[PDB]
């Protein structure tokens, strides 16, 4: 089947470090992007990271930026994000998404996830 | 007094300004470096062609006939033929999105009013030959400014445009698309037909004119991959434009201009790209008379040649604007340039082959350091899209196709189709069929 499936996070204190895995299968997605998107209790999705197949492109949010580490492996097809120097702030549900390519997904994510809950 | 050039014109179609605006929106400044290497491909090999009718005094078209079989020519006019088309594709949806936009009439309005205004724009070019000058001038100057206009509004970061520009990097299969898609677009490869007739009638100076007009076109494709890059991307935008970022047909660039022309962008810009299809349309006419009269010596009218192409291209535009709207209308022009692209090698190897071939140029020898430059970039234009072939179909069988029947048949349909245009390739690149000479 395909499908992304986000798994990791649970709950952490602080600098929690935790390294999420999103894990495609079935439409081939490790070829453009394979970003993540972060929401809030209350809030709109917003940019947490993103990554090409060629590796280098990592493009992060403002908000955001030297603290999460983007790694992608292709043969797997796997998106891995680790978050470290972790801040109250940062709770939030967090959504993988893989699109067309690493600005394209900044903006419209061909394809979505359920997303997981971090807590601090 | 202005000493204007028509290649900057051919270097400004629809097709041109719907890959770099899916560049600039998908890439930020990051196939900006496909702009600046096909430019300096494009010109370069138009030089050669060029300079061969100056050794020769015949088209391409002409010596790949005589130094080539019977089968040989048929498949290369059925190519080139293929490229007109794929051409021309976009010249109908161009002026299309330009009637849907002054008009306020469906996409299929806008191919059908093209075709049936493409008849009143060959007689307005053949009663005016200065009046088309200075109107593709014009719609140059209005180009320039307004997208040179926005561009200052907008401030992007010149660090990371000189980085995306000189540092070429595929980052994803999209990017390969929209990199193929933009040499397609700018290379042209149909036009080395045309080029070497335009030197049939008869250069420091030339020389340095046309690489004014060169610049003066690269300057605008940068301007349009930078102003849609930093316009769609930025930092913080409205949903509404978000929305419109995401598929940006040739109809949505409007909105690229509204900074410098204040909701006033609409009308300048449908006029913009009705006049720029239009004259493209007039050049590319010549074109297809050069490659009908030369693959195959049959005489055709200008005018039947033109109406032909025009109804070939209008029945897939018009198919697809039927059946999906606007987003079809620009996946149908990155395609068309894709396959321009794609066919490229055909009408290029035999260029490079003569212009080394001493016996068809006679004594008189092209500079080696280009022919070695000219020959370099085709090879990695033809691994490039080989590579970007072989990536989507794979990646498509892999996981995309359900049924399994049918899979082996279309492996193998598909593994002989680029086997044979390997082939082909091959044979027109490491093998010799000189049988003639000046
Ligand atoms: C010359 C030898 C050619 C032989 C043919 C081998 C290639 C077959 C590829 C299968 C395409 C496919 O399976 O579709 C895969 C992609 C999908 O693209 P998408 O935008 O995501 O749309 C789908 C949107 N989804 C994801 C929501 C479903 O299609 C393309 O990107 C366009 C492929 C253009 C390839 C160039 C064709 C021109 C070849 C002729 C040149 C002379």
């Amino acid at each position: 089947q395909w499908q992304l499936v986000e798994s990791g996070g649970g709950l952490v204190q602080a600098g929690g470090s935790l390294r999420l895995s999103c894990v495609g299968s079935g439409r081939a997605f490790s070829s453009g992007a394979m970003g993540w998107f972060r929401q809030t209790p209350g809030q709109e999705r917003e940019f947490v990271a993103a990554i090409s197949w060629s590796g280098g492109s990592t493009v992060y949010a403002e908000s955001v930026k030297g603290r999460f580490t983007i790694s992608m492996d292709n043969a797997k097809n796997t998106v891995y994000l680790r978050m470290n120097s972790l801040q109250p702030e940062d709770t939030a549900v967090y959504y993988c998404a893989a699109g067309t390519s690493t600005f394209a997904l900044r903006r419209s994510p061909e394809y979505w996830g359920k997303g997981t809950p971090v807590t601090v | 007094v202005g000493p204007g050039a028509l290649v900057a014109i051919g270097f400004l179609d629809p097709s041109n300004l719907e890959t770099d605006m899916q560049a600039g929106a998908d890439f930020k400044y990051e196939l900006l470096w496909v702009v600046l290497v096909g430019m300096i491909f494009a010109l370069l090999i138009q030089t050669l062609a060029a300079n061969l009718g100056v050794k020769t005094g015949r088209h391409l078209a002409e010596l790949c006939r005589e130094e080539y079989p019977r089968y040989v020519n048929i498949c290369l006019w059925i190519i080139a033929e293929l490229a007109v088309i794929s051409d021309d594709i976009p010249e109908v949806l161009g002026t299309a999105f330009a009637f849907n936009i002054l008009l306020k009439i469906p996409v299929w309005a806008g191919v059908i009013l093209t075709v049936f205004s493409t008849l009143l724009l060959l007689g307005v070019q053949r009663f005016g030959a200065r009046k088309l000058e200075f109107i593709i001038a014009a719609f140059m100057f209005t180009m320039a400014a307004c997208f040179f206009g926005e561009l200052s509004y907008l401030r992007p970061s010149a660090k990371e445009v000189v980085k995306g520009m000189f540092v070429p990097s595929l980052q994803g299969k999209g990017a390969a698309a929209n990199a193929i898609a933009l040499f397609g677009a700018i290379i042209t490869p149909y036009n080395l037909f045309l080029h070497s007739a335009l030197v049939l009638s008869r250069c420091r100076y030339f020389l340095i004119e046309c690489s004014l007009a060169f610049i003066v076109a690269f300057l605008i494709n940068v301007s349009v991959v930078v102003v849609a890059g930093t316009i769609c991307n930025a930092d913080n935008l409205s949903p509404t434009d978000s929305n419109t970022c995401s598929d940006l047909t040739l109809q949505s660039a409007p909105m690229l201009l509204r900074n410098v022309l204040g909701r006033s962008s609409s009308v300048v810009y449908a006029v913009a790209l009705l006049a720029s299809g239009q004259s493209t349309t007039i050049s590319c006419t010549f074109a297809g008379q050069v490659i009908m009269q030369g693959f195959l010596d049959m005489k055709m009218k200008n005018w039947v040649r033109n109406l032909i192409t025009r109804v070939i291209a209008i029945a897939p535009s018009l198919i697809v604007s039927i059946v999906s709207g606007p987003s079809g209308a620009g996946k149908l022009i990155i395609f068309s340039s894709m396959v321009l692209s794609f066919e490229m090698p055909f009408a290029l190897i035999p260029l490079l082959k003569f212009c080394n071939s001493s016996k068809k140029v006679g004594p008189l020898k092209e500079s080696i350091y280009t022919v070695v430059i000219a020959w370099i970039l085709s090879f990695a234009l033809i691994v490039v899209n080989t590579y970007f072939l072989v990536w989507t179909y794979v990646d498509w069988l892999v996981h995309n196709h359900l049924p399994k029947y049918a899979n082996a048949l279309v492996s193998i349909v598909v593994f002989a189709l680029m086997a044979a245009y390997l082939v082909f390739v091959v044979y027109l690149t490491f093998r010799r069929d000189t049988v003639s000479t000046y």
